[PDB]
């Protein structure tokens, strides 16, 4: 009856046959490369216009970058 | 019929004593008219509760403990 | 570093002097990896530094590739012939 | 305990089984009284021997009861297990279930009811209940 | 109508555990002197409840806002001395 | 550092301090209180800190016998600030971190008492809260109204004293 | 003749939906918990008594 | 010392009576679905059932058939039961309220979870029946392969909080329960404890295989009361696991103002009413969850062996692997990877 | 050479119903060789009709099929009244008729539920055997048994 | 194998004194007593042939009167090759 | 000694205990008949293992090459944040290798049990 049409033969007609006949192939697939798609083509317009990144946190102590000041008060 | 509210009124209906008579015996709480006695003790009681199943509506309460 | 060297050390003997099954061979290779990452992580605490930590990691992960292809060894050599000799090699 | 955990291993030979599934059926619910049907011997306290026993069969039934750990009692229900009934004067059918197994309780009837079965159990359990066991040691 | 018979079981079960986890609360509670517990604490926390035991005479979590130290506190330190790892 | 492991035993030393050290008080809060301050202390003492760590990266190994001395000056200058907010704002205080004391030591679960405590301390000792490396767009937390993430339980003291201070027009 | 998949009318989402979402499955279960409140059947031997015909035997 | 005691009693016995419980509850509850009672008789409403079980089955003779290895036999349920229970060592009923407090938590969950496939493959071999060892092999097929999706979705899980301690992991949830993101992991999640527990309709062992009833057949007296009552105790430590991952643990409503009507300090009073609220949804999730158990019991037949191998490795786990590309990949476009 | 592994499926085992011994041959999971083994309920009923008069003989008719009994007499009742050329009065007839569709509905009830219930449906068989203990009253009213009526008989 | 060990008369007594305490039969002291004789036949009286009986030999009987605690190569492996072992 | 390590070694115990009751107060009576297996009340002949299928083996392999992939992804979720972007590129690398491995299971039918024997499709032709 049905029967795997072929995908070189035809994409969407083969498209739909998977659609139709292998619905656990066909979704597991098309929910797999929504994302990484979705991350290169979204990202970016997330940033333009929805809101940038965030500022780092600390990770350490953060050390000045500079010499030492000669400073005074609460002496021995 | 299953509900809590059909025990409860039956238990009020009939009484603590009875009540406890009963869950020591058959195990539900019946409460219905007596009929009349056996030779042996025996009594028999119908209910005309409408919630009360097809081939329910009779039963006996037993003179002894080793009841049979 | 005792535990791991003394497990290393006779897991080795016991792959050697093996005169018994084939199984014992399977489990003294585990038991030999078990070793060295003993004395590995041992090593990696006293130094407080994660190199040792990583190579463990990545010993397990290998030692658990190289059990499933060895038992799949096992199981076509046991495909040919029913069953395995106390020499089954 | 063993009047409330009653579990036997059916012997479902012949027409008295279905009396035996309707026990189980809604009307009587026999799960409300405690009782469970096991497949093995080895969890089964009670063999209820349920239809007509053959020579063919006869050793069968021998090796489940001698698997059945102890304490064991057995039910003879319906005519063909109690004594041959139907079919006494055949060639091959054993005449009563008792020529194998000892047999506690004799329930009678071709078929007997679900509601005779159930006597037939409660008479089982009011032998259960008079059991002596550490009484029994207690007289030696 | 709703069974209640066969939501008895039901209901053991789920007053078992309520009053089982209430009487663990009450008894952490208790545990810790009045607070409720610490959880997931990294070493840094550890470290500061090691330290909140030198300052509070070793009560346990209790807490002392008091700008200076006891004398006590200068000598009370703690090094572990920890055994060879053979 | 790594923690102690399989068998370890405590041991204190007896000695005193060498007499040509100079002698320093030690900070006397205990963890829920110092966190409470340590904003406060973060923003007056932030010179002293600095410095402080510098001298020990240029000491490069020697640090904890070079830097004796400025040490010293961070130790008292967070003496100093706890003690102003001891003479000053200690009931606020006080509700802030009894606050921290039943919430994990989570600041999210204190906002109202903090509010308080802020306003306090901005008003007797110049000292302002600020998270530092935020642009003006990103809101800093402890400011935002209708947070996602709540306490279980409101504080009981704090709510009262929260509402007080509303009737009074202090916050 | 069998229809093919292409002669189907209804778009593969909707029986991927019924298909992914287990709908009959979800059907029986509810007719089950149907029952759960119904009056049962049972009777309470050997205090009551099922029916006895006068040509019992 | 005596606080640690009393704790772990308490704890201890509400986890066997529920165990009990369970069992009892499922008679009554698959009764009432096909119309009739189930246990009203042994006990007042049945509910003294149980213990006449354990009574019996406590006082009926051990067997040790012919070619068995005895030791193995008698070892192998006692050592799943000993898991079983290990497992709930680590189970919060509300913030820090736990046995144990392990940073680690999760991964204990894994591991001692990941212990539970040795019952199945001793009994088998604790006899000397060829029919024992394919079903213990089968059995243990389908046990290895539906941790597989037990575990992916744990990470799936970890991978919104980054965090190992469970009471972490619930307390995220003050937000929304991760059902609600999550819901086809939900259902997901239930099927796969349903076939890790190896209740029906996965249920091929015991129903239909060469021995009778499963690898049990020739177990009774104690041996067989630790193999049933570790079934039953899987069953709820596996709900509980659904429970802290997606359904929030311990968490019902804020209860903030009604705490501040009721109360104005402090008090035991007020810590006992906190702990019995937080135990409460916990145990009603818990409860709900049992009940889902015992009702697809209930609704539906058996899969083969082949149906569920298939169910596992050609459906339910490239969609997980599609789930592991998906969920970071809307982290990252969002800017929301959880801290630690 | 392909060797066969062999298995007694029955007669004490829950799918066997009892008494059917099934000795299957297996190579892996498949099924390549099966022979039923039966006679562990075979009661020598055809000798014994032999000895019987026709209505001592009708209840063994009962007791073959016995889920089905009524329609079991009434192929036993239709073979006699064939040889003794008489004919069956029509409210007779019509009662048989009746009677033998409240058997069937007896008998696909047991059939199906127990199929059901063997592939591991549970329920139907509950809720099944609820309507087949309201059909076997009509049995009890009429004949006095609720499964080995004999009411069904010659004439 | 069968485990035996020896153990000194007084030692052994106290232990079977010891356990008769319990509920259940056990070794006796007076078995132990008993360990000592050795069965004495008296020379006039009537035995096994006066019935026209001929006792049965242990040697013989030993296997069928234990057999359910029974404890359980070239050409083998030569007739394995021949048969199939896996399948699809 | 805190509850964690009580409740461990308590849990054995009680294990014991249970068991040590059943040894103590059941009746024990091993005997020939009731020493066999139970195999629906008769009796089989001792056989050579059986031949089994290569997907029974295959489950059981597969399992932990799969089983080492699921796990290798804890120290992502463990470090997430602190790896963010790169790590996230790095890790769905991997997990589309490890998504090719999967397709050549799938693509292969390799725990398919195919059913040997298969209805005959043959047309039926006669030679007149
Ligand atoms: C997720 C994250 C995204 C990254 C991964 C992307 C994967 C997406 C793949 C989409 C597949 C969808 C699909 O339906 O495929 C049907 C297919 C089944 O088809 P089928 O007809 O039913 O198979 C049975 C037939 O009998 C079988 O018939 P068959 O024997 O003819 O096989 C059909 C074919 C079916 O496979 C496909 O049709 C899908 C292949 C799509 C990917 C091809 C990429 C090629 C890009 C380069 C362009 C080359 C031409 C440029 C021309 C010059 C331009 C002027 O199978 C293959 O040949 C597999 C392809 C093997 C790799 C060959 C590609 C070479 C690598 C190219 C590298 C490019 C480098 C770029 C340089 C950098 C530039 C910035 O399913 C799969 O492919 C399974 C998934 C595996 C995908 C790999
Ligand atoms: C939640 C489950 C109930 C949902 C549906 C309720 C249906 C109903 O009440 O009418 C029965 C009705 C039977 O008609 P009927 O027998 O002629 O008349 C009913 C009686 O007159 C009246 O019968 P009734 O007296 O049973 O109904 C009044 C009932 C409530 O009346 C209501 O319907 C109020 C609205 C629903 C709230 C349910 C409150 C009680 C919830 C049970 C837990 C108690 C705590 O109040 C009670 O008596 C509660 C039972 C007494 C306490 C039970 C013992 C507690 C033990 C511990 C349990 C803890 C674990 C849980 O059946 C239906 O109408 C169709 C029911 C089909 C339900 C479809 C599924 C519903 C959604 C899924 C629920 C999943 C479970
Ligand atoms: C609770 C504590 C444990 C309770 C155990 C009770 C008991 O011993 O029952 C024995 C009882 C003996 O079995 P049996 O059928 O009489 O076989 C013995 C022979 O038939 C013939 O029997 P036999 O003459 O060879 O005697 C064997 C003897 C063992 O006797 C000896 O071999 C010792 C000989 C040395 C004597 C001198 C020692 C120095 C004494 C110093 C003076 C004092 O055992 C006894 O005499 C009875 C046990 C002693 C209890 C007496 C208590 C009296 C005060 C109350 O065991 C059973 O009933 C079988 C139940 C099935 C057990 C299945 C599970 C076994 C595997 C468990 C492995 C657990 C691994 C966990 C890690
Ligand atoms: C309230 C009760 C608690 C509720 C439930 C727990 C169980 C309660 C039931 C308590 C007792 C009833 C069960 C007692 C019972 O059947 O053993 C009876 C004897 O009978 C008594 O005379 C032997 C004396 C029995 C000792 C009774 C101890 C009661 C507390 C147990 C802890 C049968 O063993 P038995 O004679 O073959 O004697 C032994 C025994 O079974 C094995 O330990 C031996 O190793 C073996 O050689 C065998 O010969
Ligand atoms: C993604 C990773 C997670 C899933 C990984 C599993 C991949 C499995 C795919 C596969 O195995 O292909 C085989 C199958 C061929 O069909 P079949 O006849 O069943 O082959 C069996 C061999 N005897 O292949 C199939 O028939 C089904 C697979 C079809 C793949 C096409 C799906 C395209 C997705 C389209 C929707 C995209 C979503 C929106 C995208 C927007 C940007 C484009
Ligand atoms: C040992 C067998 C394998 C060990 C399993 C490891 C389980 C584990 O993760 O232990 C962690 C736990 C302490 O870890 P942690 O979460 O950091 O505690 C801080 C609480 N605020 O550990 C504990 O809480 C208690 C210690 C459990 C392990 C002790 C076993 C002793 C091992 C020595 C055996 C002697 C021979
Ligand atoms: C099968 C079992 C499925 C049962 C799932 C029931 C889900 C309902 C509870 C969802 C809980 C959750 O994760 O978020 C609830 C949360 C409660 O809000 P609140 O108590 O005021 O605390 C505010 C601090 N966030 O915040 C919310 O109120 C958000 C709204 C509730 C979550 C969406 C509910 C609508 C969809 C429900 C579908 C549930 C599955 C079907
Ligand atoms: C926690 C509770 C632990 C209770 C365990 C106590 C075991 C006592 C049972 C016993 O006496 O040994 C039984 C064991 C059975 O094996 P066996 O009789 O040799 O062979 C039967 C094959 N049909 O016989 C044996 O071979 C003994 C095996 C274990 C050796 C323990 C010796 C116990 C001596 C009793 C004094
Ligand atoms: C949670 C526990 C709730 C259940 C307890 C009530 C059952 C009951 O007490 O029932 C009464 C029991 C005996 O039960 P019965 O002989 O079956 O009579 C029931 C009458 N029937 C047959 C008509 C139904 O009396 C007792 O010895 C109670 C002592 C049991 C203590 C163990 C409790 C375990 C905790
Ligand atoms: S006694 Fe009657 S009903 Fe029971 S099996 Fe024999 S013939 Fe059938």
């Amino acid at each position: 009856i049905n029967a795997n049409p072929g995908f070189w033969n035809g994409p969407f007609r083969y498209l739909r046959w998977s659609a139709h006949n292998r619905p656990h192939l066909f979704f597991a697939f098309a929910i797999g490369i929504a994302g990484p798609v979705a991350a290169l083509t979204l990202t970016p317009l997330r940033r333009k216009y929805l809101y940038p990144d965030h500022s780092p946190l600390p990770q350490s102590y953060p050390l000045p970058q500079r010499a030492r000041e000669q400073l005074t008060g609460f002496d021995d | 019929s299953s509900s809590l509210y059909r025990v409860l009124r039956n238990a009020w209906e009939v009484g603590p004593r009875s009540y406890w008579k009963q869950l020591n015996s058959i195990g539900d709480t019946k409460s219905g008219r007596l009929v009349g006695t056996d030779i042996y003790g025996n009594k028999f009681y119908e209910t005309d509760h409408q919630d009360e199943i097809h081939l329910r509506t009779r039963y006996v309460e037993y003179k002894e403990k080793d009841y049979d | 570093m005792f535990i791991g060297t003394i497990i290393l050390v006779l897991s080795f003997l016991g792959f050697v002097f093996n005169r018994r099954n084939i199984i014992l061979a399977f489990i003294c290779l585990e038991t030999m990896l078990l070793g060295i990452n003993l004395i590995l992580l041992r090593n990696s605490v006293l130094f407080d530094d994660i190199s040792g930590s990583l190579f463990a990691i990545v010993i397990i992960i290998l030692a658990g590739v190289e059990s499933a292809i060895g038992l799949s060894l096992l199981v076509s050599y046991y495909r040919l012939r029913g069953v395995i000799n106390s020499y089954g090699i | 305990a063993r009047q409330g955990s009653f579990w036997p291993v059916t012997f479902g030979l012949a027409c008295c089984a279905v009396e035996m599934m309707h026990v189980s059926a809604p009307r009587y619910d026999q799960d409300r009284l405690g009782i469970i049907f096991r497949a093995s011997p080895r969890q089964s306290d009670i063999m209820i021997v349920a239809g007509t026993l053959t020579n063919k069969m006869a050793p069968v039934l021998r090796q489940v009861y001698d698997q059945m750990p102890e304490p064991r009692w057995v039910i003879s229900m319906g005519s063909c297990a109690n004594g041959g009934g139907y079919y006494h004067f055949s060639y091959s059918v054993v005449r009563g279930c008792d020529r194998i197994v000892p047999v506690d309780v004799y329930v009678p009837g071709c078929p007997p009811t679900s509601e005779a079965l159930m006597y037939g159990v409660f008479q089982l359990q009011r032998k259960m209940r008079n059991t002596k066991i550490t009484r029994m040691w207690y007289r030696k | 109508a709703i069974p209640f018979e066969a939501l008895l079981p039901y209901g053991i079960i789920f007053g078992l555990l309520t009053a089982g986890g209430g009487a663990m609360q009450v008894l952490h509670v208790y545990r810790n002197g009045g607070v409720r517990d610490r959880f997931a604490i990294d070493q840094w926390d550890s470290q500061m409840m090691e330290r909140d035991l030198r300052l509070n005479g070793g009560q346990g979590r209790k807490q002392v806002d008091q700008a200076t130290a006891p004398e006590a506190f200068k000598h009370n330190h703690v090094w572990k001395s920890e055994r060879p790892l053979i | 550092p790594r923690e102690a492991a399989a068998h370890w035993v405590p041991f204190e030393d007896k000695a005193n301090m060498p007499d040509n050290v100079p002698d320093v008080v030690e900070v006397g809060a205990t963890s829920a209180p110092l966190l409470s301050a340590s904003y406060f202390i973060g923003a007056k003492c932030k010179p002293y800190n600095d410095d402080f760590m510098l001298c020990r990266e240029e000491s490069q190994g020697s640090g904890a016998i070079d830097c004796l001395k400025e040490g010293r000056r961070v130790t008292r200058c967070a003496v100093s600030v706890i003690e102003d907010i001891n003479k000053s704002c200690l009931d606020e205080f006080r509700l802030h971190w009894q606050c921290l004391e039943q919430n994990n030591h989570q600041l999210s679960g204190c906002r109202k008492a903090e509010a308080l405590l802020n306003k306090c301390v901005f008003t007797k000792l110049n000292l302002e809260k600020k998270i530092p490396g935020l642009r003006p767009d990103e809101e800093p937390v402890f400011l935002k109204k209708d947070p996602w993430i709540k306490p279980a339980v409101d504080d009981f003291k704090s709510v009262r004293a929260y509402a007080e201070a509303k009737k009074n027009g202090t916050l | 003749r069998p229809a093919t998949w292409e002669e189907s009318e209804e778009g593969a989402l909707s029986k991927a939906t019924k298909y992914f979402l287990l709908a009959e499955m979800f059907r029986g279960l509810y007719v089950v918990l149907e029952q759960f409140f119904r009056a049962p059947y049972t009777i309470y031997y050997p205090f009551e008594k099922g029916p006895v015909s006068p040509r019992f035997r | 010392m005596i606080i640690n005691i009393v704790e772990i009693l308490i704890f201890l016995v509400c986890v066997l009576f529920s165990v009990a419980y369970l069992t009892v509850a499922e008679r009554k509850t698959l009764a009432y679905m096909q119309r009739r009672l189930g246990p009203n008789f042994v006990g007042y409403y049945g509910l003294l059932q149980a213990f006449a079980d354990a009574v019996k089955l406590l006082l009926k003779e051990i067997v040790l058939p012919k070619e068995s290895n005895y030791i193995i036999l008698v070892i192998s349920p006692l050592i799943t039961l000993i898991t079983a229970l290990i497992g709930w060592v680590v189970i919060p009923l509300g913030p820090g309220i736990t046995l144990g407090e392990l940073n680690l938590g999760i991964l204990f969950s894994l591991a001692i979870g990941s212990l539970g496939v040795f019952g199945s493959l001793l009994s088998g071999w604790s006899s000397n029946s060829k029919y024992s060892l394919l079903g213990s092999i089968r059995s243990t097929a389908q046990l290895i392969s539906y941790e597989l999706i037990l575990t992916s979705i744990f990470i799936i899980i970890i991978m919104f909080v980054s965090s190992l301690n469970i009471t972490t992991i619930i307390e995220t949830q003050r937000v929304v329960w991760y059902c609600i993101p999550l819901l086809p992991l939900l259902l997901i999640f239930f099927i796969a404890s349903v076939a890790e527990t190896a209740r029906p309709p996965f249920d091929l062992t015991e129903s239909e295989s060469e021995l009778v009833a499963g690898y049990f057949t020739e177990y009774s007296g104690s041996p067989f009361v630790f193999f049933f009552l570790a079934e039953y105790s899987n069953i709820i430590l596996i709900s509980a696991f659904n429970g802290y991952l997606l359904l929030g643990g311990y968490l019902s409503f804020n209860y903030s103002y009604l705490f501040n009507i009721l109360f104005n300090d402090y008090s035991y009073v007020s810590f006992l009413f906190e702990g019995l609220i937080n135990s409460s949804a916990y145990a009603i999730k818990l409860v709900f969850l049992m009940f889902s158990f015992i009702w697809v019991r209930a609704a539906f037949p058996r899969f083969t062996y082949d149906n569920l191998i298939n169910f596992c490795w050609i459906i339910l786990l490239p969609l997980l692997f599609g789930i592991f590309l998906i969920i970071p990949s809307t982290l990252y476009i969002f800017d929301s990877f959880p801290t630690l | 050479r392909i060797r066969a592994f062999t298995i007694n499926f029955g007669p004490q085992h829950p799918a066997a119903h009892g008494v059917l011994r099934l000795i299957l041959e297996l190579s892996g999971e498949e099924i390549i060789r099966s022979d039923p083994h039966v006679g562990l309920l075979h009661r020598g009923t055809e000798k014994l009709i032999e000895y019987k008069t026709y209505m001592q003989a009708l209840p063994y008719f009962d007791r073959l099929d016995y889920v089905s009994m009524m329609t079991n007499e009434q192929v036993f009742s239709l073979a006699v009244e064939k040889l003794l050329n008489v004919e069956v009065p029509l409210r007779g007839k019509y009662i048989r008729t009746m009677f033998g569709e409240i058997t069937r509905v007896l008998n696909h009830l047991m059939s199906v539920c127990s199929h059901a219930m063997d592939v591991g449906a549970l329920t139907p068989f509950l809720w099944g055997f609820e309507e087949r203990e309201k059909l076997m009253e009509f049995y009890e009213r009429v004949s006095g048994a609720r499964l080995h009526a004999a009411y069904v008989r010659p004439g | 194998e069968v485990r035996h060990i020896e153990l000194p008369k007084a030692l052994y007594q106290a232990y079977t004194k010891a356990t008769q305490a319990i509920w259940w039969p056990t070794y006796s002291p007076d078995q132990v007593e008993r360990q000592f004789l050795s069965q004495k036949i008296d020379p006039s009286a009537k035995t096994f042939n006066d019935l026209d009986l001929t006792p049965m030999e242990l040697p013989d009987l030993m296997f069928k009167l234990i057999r359910p605690y029974r404890v359980n190569v070239s050409q083998l492996e030569n007739k394995e090759k021949t048969f199939v072992h896996i399948l699809d | 000694m805190n509850t964690f390590i009580i409740f461990i070694i308590l849990i054995p115990i009680v294990g014991f205990a249970l068991l040590a009751v059943n040894i103590l107060l059941a009746v024990y009576k091993p005997y020939n008949e009731k020493l066999g297996a139970f195999e629906c009340g008769l009796t089989s002949f001792n056989q050579t293992r059986l031949a089994f299928n290569a997907a029974f083996i295959l489950v059981a392999i597969l399992f932990l090459p799969f089983d080492l992939e699921i796990s290798t992804l804890l120290p992502y979720v463990m470090s997430i944040y602190l790896v963010s972007n790169y790590g996230f590129t790095i890790v769905l690398l991997f997990l589309l290798i490890l998504i090719i491995g999967f397709v050549y299971e799938i693509n292969t039918n390799a725990l398919k049990i195919n059913k040997h024997n298969k209805p005959n499709t043959d047309s039926l032709i006669y030679k007149l």
